[PDB]
């Protein structure tokens, strides 16, 4: 018995007793079906927020955008998703335009690095350009 | 049917598979639940199995802890290097007509080396796919040291000497992470060989069993010939073979644990023993499971889990609060002010609570109560809009009580009266009334301030209150009072509101002060087994901004005792007082006092069951739901009106308690409120409060016994336990590994200092942490998040901690002290082992010396004679610093170079170069020095600390020059990469041979040839060349007679023949029989 | 720093980073310089990420 792997790895006589019955007679008021569907919906686990973390080569993952702008944009996206889930054109619960002045909110993006510097040039290219200056070549 | 769980089976021959879950050995499921009152079994399978034939799913990204292994647990194999066959005096054993060929436990070759191929001979049900595989030393293995951060270099076939420590640490992490397996109890077989007479032997599952005896049993072969292998065999004992002992807990005819003698290695056997101990100490009992479920069901449901007594059963589901809290902190940091992360959780909890709750809302109650056929009785009915059936705001507000510290629920800006407002307008008054009944249900830390200030705003121009400064007039929108630092002194102290000037406003402040709802708490969960993930609160309570009461449905609906109904009555009476005398409505050409009072009374008294539901039944549902949530509640204490104790900020700290570093506040503190703000529409909340009825036949016992069963048959707590165990393990491993490459203050004992490295910066530490995280994730086979939020922002951390502050600077630092971690402990042990036997992994300690050695002697460069090498204490040497300045010599003068002391010396003598000197300018040097090394007197010692090596065996009876290899290495050592140091070692010979000159240039300073197993394994002795017998000290338990079969000298040298414990548990699925309480 | 190329800037900005093989005037000056004054030495980090 080999259990298959979930994610890719590095390499890649007898008589029927008088009590038993096989016919249902009860229908649940809080329906079994209804509850299950909601439960499996709540049971869905947390969403991964991979923004800002470095990659295998060291380049930070994400999009180049201002921090507060990214926070506002994802708040708007959350409002749109709430409206879509509520299946109404206007959402009662809004995570955006709350009315509380929240202008200091910051949310992770790809603009900043772990060294607190901009990511205009991806890190791997920065290290490559630094090392290049040092190289020397065979004598003419 | 089955008489244990009362489950009906269609085919009686399949009852064995069912009773196997209960634990009866009669003759893929994860959870199996049975309902007493109905015939509807519910089962679970993992999220990716099959067509999903009427089965639920386990959506957690669970790790795989219990993994078996049917095979020998060694990690170092023995390989030949230069094969050689020799004549033999004895060819085979004979028994009557038949004959059997001789098999040797070791490869018969001229020389032999020990390499590392973890799990090279292992039959595993589930491989973790991690591997540390070394090619034989003749071939080069640099891909294993250019792994982590050699993304771009100046030479593809090289490795950065400045960054060896991180690569070595990650290699050791892989080596210890891919050996986390449990040995298994595959069957045995007797043996009547005249050498192992009567001794049991283990058989492996596969094609052949007699094939795997010469391996794993060196003493099966006797001493037929006269060779080194036979001499080694003749010295061992003849009774430590095969099975040692078994258990009395016989399963059928086969035991359930056994101790055997076979080839293995101490490092892996100890690693697997520690893994076994960690897995065993997490065991939990079915009685514990049933107790947890029955006390979690809040007494509405009782469960039972029958089982048979059997010791050989394992199911790890027991953890500690320390491990439960670290994952809670990680999940808190995961958000990072991302509303997209928190929206699905709140929406799904809202939907589930709506589905479970018996309270159904119909706005027809308000329309029927206000029997109308502009009038105040019609403006209010047109404003509450009793036709819209979307009341998600109420359930979202109810669900937000569990996440005070994460998300703040506030009333939307649009709900407040427009442009200020005036008591003059009917439309406006109603907006205020709607807002007043919906404000108390919010989690905003300052609701009463807004509630008072909205009426203060509407009342401006008729009556006035004093102010503190000439910056904040009375006409100030209540939407701006979102922070506790703005509470007016008039609101905090009534006596400054003179009843002569502001009677109505003073009454409003009085009513807010006395009759505002007060918080409470309720017990939940199972701290005994499930632990507690709640912070800043006692580990078994939910905090609620509502005083709960025992639940009975017969209470009067106009009970003026619950805070919500009392609040509604008080607000309605205050509105009556406001509108009674018409001192605030000039221009009203009619006398609407009668209609207004009638409407206010008709809405004050009403048969709404929502306050009773919220008071009694809703806390029960919240407490039932909370333990099973994927995100356990993160809650911050509710203070009713005490401005002193209002929390404002929540942050997470990475550095230690005693450190003075950069103040790096977590991104969670940037919020204006304590958490991420969301807005609610007060109209829906007010309608929900004013309209709500129970079903005309409510039996709460039946309703909850029926509702809890589907949501407990589909649980994931038993998987979140392994999840946060893995999270804590990863956190500890990360902090230790990053602390060993950066100069943090964590007090780990360091064993890999001699390996060259650099001060890891934020980016280097982040990349190393990312590699460690992805390696752990791959090894434990999960695809979800773990340790990822720690990657952001300089992961040179010490310990995790969370804290929140009050208004008056008071803080509350919660630092969960954590227990030890087997992964980090085993990493430390394997680092200790590597510190002594680095040579087995292809790493040579010390440094090399470059110089011409033209002689006919036969010795290994790894083991040189003493006179050739030199050190800093040798007289006449010249130690060189960085500032070496080569000066040419004109008019026939010899060139000069700069010593560290300022004196200049010619290109002759004995030198000591740091590797950095050649690496900095490798092109200028070899142009100037290669001519003086090939046919000169220059000798250079290049201190390197640790360096990979590869061997080139040459026949010692022929001419051989290593100048080509040495020059290739020297020309290929460019900055940021060095190829493996090339060595030229002779070949051992068992017969006398001739001698030929051999020129050698690269020799090691100290001893590095301790990975050589034997020379000429199939010959009586070695005459010419390096001599090495079979290592006796590695087979200690066979040679040393007065040695107990358990003792091992692990820290000094690994011994590759040990006693391993093999056994076969079984893991039955979580079974439970749900019964209903009368 | 941004631009089409920065390899020249990595050499112009940091005089004391070049190697010192020769006995030239530039090499002598670089050798006479102090090794531990290169690039950033202080910073004000307030928020992670
Ligand atoms: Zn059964």
């Amino acid at each position: 018995k080999r259990i298959p792997r979930k994610t890719k790895g590095k390499s890649s006589p007898a008589t029927a007793e008088p009590g038993t019955s096989n016919c249902e007679h009860y229908k649940a008021r809080p329906g079994i079906a209804s509850v299950q569907k909601a439960t499996e919906s709540a049971e869905l686990p947390m969403k991964n927020n991979d923004e800002g973390t470095p990659d295998k080569r060291g380049n930070t993952k994400g999009a180049l955008v201002n921090e507060h702008v990214e926070a506002r944009d994802e708040a708007d996206d959350a409002t749109k998703k709430q409206a879509k889930d509520t299946e109404k054109a206007k959402a009662q619960v809004t995570y955006s335009d709350t009315g509380i002045n929240n202008a200091n909110e910051l949310s992770r993006s790809g603009n900043v690095d772990n060294e607190g510097g901009s990511n205009q040039k991806p890190m791997s290219t920065r290290i490559a350009e630094a090392t290049s200056a040092i190289v020397s070549k065979h004598p003419a | 049917q089955c008489h244990v769980c009362s489950a009906v089976l269609f085919s009686p021959l399949d009852l064995d598979a069912h009773v196997a879950s209960h634990g009866l050995h009669g003759n893929r499921h994860i959870t199996e639940f049975i309902s007493s009152w109905q015939n509807h079994p519910i089962v679970q399978v993992s999220a990716d199995v099959e067509n999903r034939k009427t089965a639920q799913l386990l959506h957690a990204d669970t790790p795989r802890l219990v993994t078996w292994d049917a095979g020998l647990c060694t990690s170092f194999k023995i390989v030949p290097i230069v094969p050689a066959q020799v004549p033999q005096d004895v060819l085979a054993y004979t028994f009557f007509t038949s004959s059997y060929a001789i098999q040797s436990p070791f490869p018969e070759a001229a020389v032999s080396r020990i390499v590392v191929h973890t799990r090279w001979a292992s039959n595993v049900d589930f491989d973790r796919d991690s591997s540390v595989i070394m090619a034989p030393p003749t071939e080069n293995n640099i891909h294993l040291f250019k792994q982590l951060l050699n993304t771009e270099t100046l030479s593809v076939r090289g490795a950065n000497p400045l960054m060896f420590r991180a690569n070595v640490l990650h290699m050791l992490l892989e080596f210890v992470l891919d050996n986390l397996y449990l040995n298994r109890h595959t069957g045995f077989s007797q043996d009547h060989t005249p050498f192992t007479e009567g001794a049991n032997l283990r058989s492996l599952p596969g094609p052949d069993a007699e094939k795997w005896y010469s391996i794993m049993y060196p003493t099966r072969m006797g001493t037929p010939n006269v060779s080194k292998i036979c001499n080694f065999v003749a010295s061992c004992v003849r009774n430590r073979v095969g099975r040692f002992d078994r258990a009395q807990m016989m399963n059928g005819a086969m035991s359930e644990w056994v101790d055997v003698f076979e080839t293995s290695d101490a490092l892996t056997v100890s690693i697997r023993g520690r893994w076994m101990a960690r897995l065993a100490r997490m065991n939990i009992n079915p009685t514990e499971i049933e107790w947890a479920l029955t006390e979690c069901a809040q007494g509405y449901v009782t469960v039972t889990s029958p089982y048979a007594p059997s010791v050989n059963r394992l199911m790890p589901y027991r953890i500690s609060n320390a491990e439960r809290q670290i994952s809670q902190i990680i999940r808190v940091m995961n958000i990072g002010n991302n509303a997209t992360v928190i929206q699905p959780v709140l929406q799904d909890i809202s939907v589930l609570l709506q589905r479970i709750s018996p309270l159904q809302i119909d706005p027809t109650i308000i329309s029927n109560t206000m029997s109308t056929v502009l009038s105040p009785a019609s403006s209010i009915l047109g404003k509450l809009r009793p036709s819209n059936s979307d009341f998600s705001s109420f359930r979202v507000a109810l669900a937000g009580w569990l996440y005070n510290g994460v998300v703040t629920t506030v009333i939307d800006d649009s709900s407040y009266p427009k442009d200020g407002g005036s008591v003059t307008s009917l439309e406006n008054l109603w907006d205020f009334f709607i807002l007043a009944l919906a404000l108390p249900l919010t989690t905003d830390p300052c609701a009463p301030v807004k509630a008072f200030m909205t009426l203060a705003n509407m009342m401006v121009g008729f009556e006035t209150i004093p102010m503190d400064n000439q910056i904040y007039t009375q006409s100030r929108r209540a939407s701006a009072f979102s922070t506790p630092h703005t509470w007016p002194r008039c609101f905090m102290n009534i006596q400054l509101i003179s009843p002569i000037d502001a009677p109505i406003l003073r009454q409003w402040a009085e009513i807010i002060h006395r009759y505002w709802p007060n918080p409470s708490q309720i017990r939940y969960g199972t701290p005994n087994v499930f632990g507690s993930a709640n912070l800043f609160t006692p580990p078994e309570v939910l905090l609620l901004p509502i005083d709960h009461q025992p639940a009975n449905v017969t209470t009067p609906t106009l009970d003026f005792t619950n805070e919500l109904t009392n609040w509604r009555a008080r607000v309605c009476e205050l509105m009556k007082n406001l509108v009674d005398n018409q001192r605030y409505q000039p221009g009203w050409t009619q006398s609407l006092v009668s209609s207004m009072r009638g409407t206010l009374g008709k809405l004050k008294l009403i048969k709404s069951m929502t306050p009773m539901y919220l008071q009694q039944l809703a806390p029960v549902e919240l407490a039932v739901i909370a333990p099973m949530l994927p995100f356990p509640p993160f809650q911050v204490p509710y203070v009713r009106l005490d401005r002193d104790r209002v929390p404002t900020m929540v942050g997470v700290t990475r550095q230690s308690r005693d450190t003075i570093t950069q103040p790096a506040l977590s991104l969670s503190t940037t919020n204006t409120t304590v958490g991420v703000p969301l807005a609610l529409d007060a109209r829906a909340i007010t309608v929900a409060l004013l309209s709500g009825k129970y079903p005309p036949d409510l039996v709460t016992n039946v309703w909850y016994a029926d509702a809890i069963y589907p949501m407990y048959a589909d649980t994931e707590v038993f998987s979140n336990l392994q999840r946060d165990v893995i999270t804590c393990e990863a956190v500890q491993t990360l902090v230790t590994l990053v602390a060993q490459i950066s100069e943090t203050q964590y007090p780990v004992d360091r064993y890999l200092d001699w390996i060259p490295s650099l001060r890891a910066s934020a980016a280097t530490a982040a990349t190393f942490a990312e590699w460690v995280n992805t390696s752990m994730k791959t090894a434990f086979d999960l695809s979800d998040m773990l340790l990822e939020p720690l990657l952001s922002g300089d992961p040179r951390m010490t310990q995790l901690a969370i804290q929140y502050q009050q208004y008056n600077g008071r803080t509350f630092n919660v630092i969960p002290e954590m227990p030890g971690s087997v992964i980090a402990d085993c990493v430390q042990l394997t680092a200790e082992v590597f510190n002594h036997e680095y040579n087995l992994f292809g790493i040579a300690r010390g440094d090399i010396i470059i110089g011409r050695v033209q002689s006919t002697h036969l010795w290994s460069p790894l083991a040189p004679p003493p006179d050739l090498v030199f050190d800093r204490d040798t007289p006449g040497v010249h130690i060189f610093g960085r500032d070496c300045r080569i000066s040419f010599g004109m008019n026939g003068a010899a060139p000069m170079i700069r010593d560290e002391t300022g004196m200049m010396v010619p290109f002759e003598g004995n030198w000591i170069f740091p590797l950095a000197l050649w690496q900095m300018n490798t092109r200028y040097f070899n142009q100037q020095f290669d001519a003086w090394i090939k046919t000169g007197e220059l000798r250079i010692r290049i201190e390197m600390g640790a360096y990979p090596y590869m061997l080139h065996y040459y026949d010692p009876r022929q001419y051989a020059n290593a100048w080509n290899l040495t020059s290739a290495w020297l020309e290929e050592i460019t900055p940021t990469s060095i190829p493996s140091v090339p060595f030229m070692v002779p070949i051992s010979s068992d017969h006398d041979i001739s001698s030929a000159p051999a020129v050698q240039y690269i020799i090691s300073t100290e001893y590095n040839d301790r990975s050589l197993f034997c020379t000429n394994s199939s010959s009586p002795q070695t005459i010419a060349g390096p001599d090495k017998h079979i290592p006796v000290e590695r087979y200690n338990i066979l040679t040393n007679p007065d040695a107990p079969p358990t003792q091992i000298q692990l820290p000094e040298v690994v011994d590759l023949y040990n006693v391993v414990t093999r056994y076969a548990y079984e893991t039955p699925p979580i079974t439970a029989v749900v019964m209903g309480v009368p």
